């Protein structure tokens, strides 16, 4: 068949005017990490500390001296859900580390 | 003392076709007193025909021998896939008897690519005072091949030996195993290791090199 | 007719090297009808070394003239094989055949030993980690090889298990060469590079048998992911 | 011939230099240009352009490279899409501004 | 030794049929020396017809006995072959060869000329466009076909061009297949799908050259993408 | 009346193989006035060896040209690349002279997948009243091969053609051209129009189908 790093969350929240389509509009959250080797990160999705099991997309992993690696999610939500102050999370298990990263439309 | 060479000493054949062997012999031979004998890499030889005249008793019909005096051609139609196997004349007209080199053949097979990886020694056999670098070869056709070491822009000589594995019978490809051995303090003067394979159906040589201790 | 030879297996150059062709079915007392040596070093052709007729009446190799001794037996149904002043270059395996007439030479072949002439005592085969270094194109498939060295004779059949007691395909193996007196072995196993990346072992055992010593060491998998 | 979707992420409230995304799937045919804006100014380097993929509808994406002092001080990233002639323009700003 | 073949080229059937085997450079006058003619479909074999030798002899094929008449000349140095009753499925490229001896037989052969029977007169081509529909997998490459009909005698090549006035590397061409006693021919060409979906050409052009009317049409490009 | 039969019609070749021609003939022929001819697809043919004994004026050694009775053997060594074409054997001894079939030589080349791409009629010949759709295949190896028509579940027979080309000089494969010709109101009333393929070299029939006016 050396290099041993931890993945960074990244979190992407769609803005106050980036709903479209018919009502009820929904909207997509991407999750992506860059800058980990190696890559055991599986991804999901908690809402609220409920498991989604419907509306999200693995892409695979592409490629980006350690060698680094980037994966990008999108998970498909609801305008309704997103003004009732719902927390997304992104779980991260990398080398079974859990990694959370809590994020909200509050300001 | 009779000298008995064969040659070639290889040639690549057919699922069913003929398969021509030839057996030079130094002088005549009285009565024509030449035997063929078969011999599987692993099991015990046996005995086709006495005397290329008669077969004896349990060899098939396909096997053909003929031939007299300086020349010995032994014709074989319907090559089996079970008969790649070295084949060996034998006299017994000499007082004594004395046999020659052999004839290999094997399945003609399209080149391809080979893929050669080389392994650099561990640091448990260092400790040992020795060390040896590997340089394996598979899935390369035919079973004539070049490797040459290239440390520090040196080729290296009378150090290495070269062992080849038998035809496979679900790929009929070979594999070849060469062992660069050295000592100790031959290991931590140099910094580059690898080896240079030259293949038929490579259009460049493709080198393998790695860093000492960085990998 | 069946043939079967039998003797020792490790012995010093320079001593005494004896074989027994024991035979069992025929009988010496009619005409035409001879025992024979043939031997075959691993890598050559085959070679011959004496032949003995009937009514006390044997040859000599010219080559190895005054260095073969052929002593024969109408009791035990076996002849005697004396190989004196050896040679560490001369080991190959002995075999020998009965004849069955003038034309028909050597007809009814033996089953044959493998005699180590070397100066070096049966040892365990020392077994030592080979971490592979595929930089730059990482290809398709990566092999992990499992040296061998110090070990004699060459009885070693080489066995790849995952770490969850399992069994891999190892099918190419490499045969021993002559190194310095002793033998040295490697194999090698292609192991495809999804399931490696999939599976959480760290490490595989390299399980090897031998009569002189059972031994085994694993090999580092630092995988690729 | 459709007109893509066009979709700009932010950053969220709670902190995160972070990395702006402008999709533009269900889009046809496969060629599109997408470049970048700086308050109205044109972006010479700083930013990438990922390869299309396959979702017949594609998906296209870009990441450019900002700061968070540059964020939060009333800044407009247009993304301006070119698709069949057509410039697709998206002005985003700050949420809780 | 050279012989040339000139006639019509457009007979209609039940008619009269008549070819000349124009030669210069020897006479008639010596022994072993005659001029027959042979035929070719267009995808079968040779077919022999008549044979005339000298002294006034002359031979006629037993399949087409009292079908075929020879009429030699030593003043023009030609013969002509009457045929009568024609027959559409007989149409074939007549030759006609020069014997020096009894051995060697038809050994200096001429150039040939091609004659079709067909009840139609001669119409200019009609071309007719092709569209391509490549769904699901498109592969590797899309190819687009211009149609030719209704076109007499087979004396059209094929030339692809693009839009802004270039050359089209076409190589493939089908021949020409009997319909109905008109000849359709079929030809297309390997344009990669990269210069389809990137350049601005919507169609390209399909020009043919013919003797009985230069035409040409192009054809529409309904892409994958 | 005598009826020559050259059996096989085809066989492949390689370029610098021993290629063997037959001729069988229904009768004997009278001092062995049998000929042989090269023909050339598009040039005039030339006569190579007259009277089976032999050679004429511009024919290379390498044509032997051995046989009597009603054998007639046509061995040639060396064979040249600009040799590939059809030879015919004529005799002149039956008063009338008569030919035989003839046999079609071509460069043995590995197995490839044909891409067929069937291009339904465009509007512009609909309006004439005739329809025809085309099944066009490229890059097929051998010229051996299998084109069915099926259309609502049923095969149509007795009105397509099969026109297929010449080996290529730098693919040395073939492309033969299926068109399906009916009437206008023989178009309207099915739906499915599509063409099966049947080669050595893909192990399930590919159909390529499309919907009436919805592409
Ligand atoms: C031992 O672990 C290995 C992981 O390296 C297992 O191999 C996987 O499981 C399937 C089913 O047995 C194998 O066919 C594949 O090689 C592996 N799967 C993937 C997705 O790579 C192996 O099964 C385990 N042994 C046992 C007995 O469960
Ligand atoms: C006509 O337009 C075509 C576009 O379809 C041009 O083809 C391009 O130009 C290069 C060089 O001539 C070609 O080899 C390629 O097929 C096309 N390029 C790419 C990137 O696809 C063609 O060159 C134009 N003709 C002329 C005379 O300029």
């Amino acid at each position: 068949g050396v290099a041993e790093m931890n993945p960074n969350v990244n979190v992407f929240v769609p803005p106050r005017d980036g709903f479209s389509g018919p009502a009820p509009r929904k909207s997509k959250l991407i999750c992506e990490a860059t800058n980990f080797t190696p890559k055991p990160i599986t991804v999901s999705w908690l809402k609220d500390g409920k498991l989604v099991e419907s509306g999200f997309t693995t892409d695979p992993v592409t490629i980006e001296t350690p060698q680094t690696y980037k994966v990008i999610s999108t998970l498909t939500i609801s305008e309704i859900d997103w003004l009732n102050l719902n927390v997304y999370t992104c779980r991260v298990d990398h080398r079974g580390l859990t990694f959370l990263k809590n994020v909200s439309s509050t300001c | 003392e009779i000298v008995l060479t064969q040659s070639p000493g290889t040639l690549s054949l057919s699922p069913g076709e003929r398969a021509t062997l030839s057996c030079r012999a130094s002088e005549t031979v009285s009565n024509d007193k030449v035997a063929w004998y078969q011999q599987k890499p692993g099991q015990a030889p046996r005995l086709l025909i006495y005397g290329a005249s008669s077969r004896a008793t349990g060899i098939p019909d396909r096997f053909s021998g003929s031939g007299s005096g300086t020349d010995f051609t032994l014709s074989i139609s319907g090559l089996e896939p079970e008969d790649f196997v070295v084949y060996y004349c034998q006299q017994y007209a000499s007082s004594p008897r004395t046999f020659g080199q052999g004839t290999k053949v094997e399945i003609k097979r399209t080149v391809a690519a080979p893929s050669v990886f080389i392994f650099p020694p561990s640091d448990e056999q260092l400790k040992s005072g020795t060390a040896s670098v590997v340089c394996l070869l598979n899935n390369f056709y035919p079973r004539e091949a070049k490797v040459q070491w290239k440390v520090d822009n040196a080729l290296q000589s009378g150090n290495s030996q070269e062992s080849v594995t038998e035809q496979d019978s679900k790929d009929s490809t070979y594999s070849l195993s060469s062992t660069l051995t050295l000592s100790k303090a031959d290991y931590e003067k140099h910094k580059v290791y690898a080896c240079e394979v030259t293949h038929q159906g490579l259009s460049s040589p493709v080198t393998k090199s790695f860093n000492r201790g960085e990998c | 007719v069946t043939l079967k030879e039998s003797g020792p297996t490790l012995v010093k150059p320079t001593q005494t090297l004896t074989l027994t062709c024991t035979f069992s079915g025929f009988s010496l007392t009619t005409t035409g009808e001879g025992v024979g040596w043939i031997r075959q070093p691993p890598g050559k052709a085959l070679e011959f070394l004496a032949f003995i007729y009937w009514n006390d009446a044997k040859r000599y190799n010219p080559s190895l003239q005054s260095r073969l001794t052929i002593t024969k037996d109408a009791s035990k149904k076996q002849v005697v094989l004396t190989l004196t002043n050896l040679d560490p270059v001369d080991t190959a395996t002995y075999y020998c055949a009965r004849t069955s007439g003038w034309d028909i030479e050597f007809e009814y072949w033996g089953q044959g030993t493998l005699v180590t002439v070397s100066s070096g005592s049966a040892s365990a085969p020392t077994l030592f980690p080979l971490v592979s270094c595929e930089n730059s194109s990482p290809s398709s498939t990566v092999a992990v090889g499992c040296l061998a060295q110090d070990f004699l004779p060459d009885s070693i059949t080489f066995s790849w298990k995952y770490k969850n007691n399992s069994d891999i395909s190892s099918t190419r193996g490499f045969p021993s060469v002559l190194r310095g007196g002793k033998y040295a072995a490697t194999s090698q196993v292609l192991l495809p590079s999804k399931d490696v990346m999939q599976g959480t072992d760290e490490h595989v055992v390299c399980k090897v048998q031998h009569p002189n010593g059972n031994k085994e060491k694993d090999v580092p998998l630092p995988v690729v992911i």
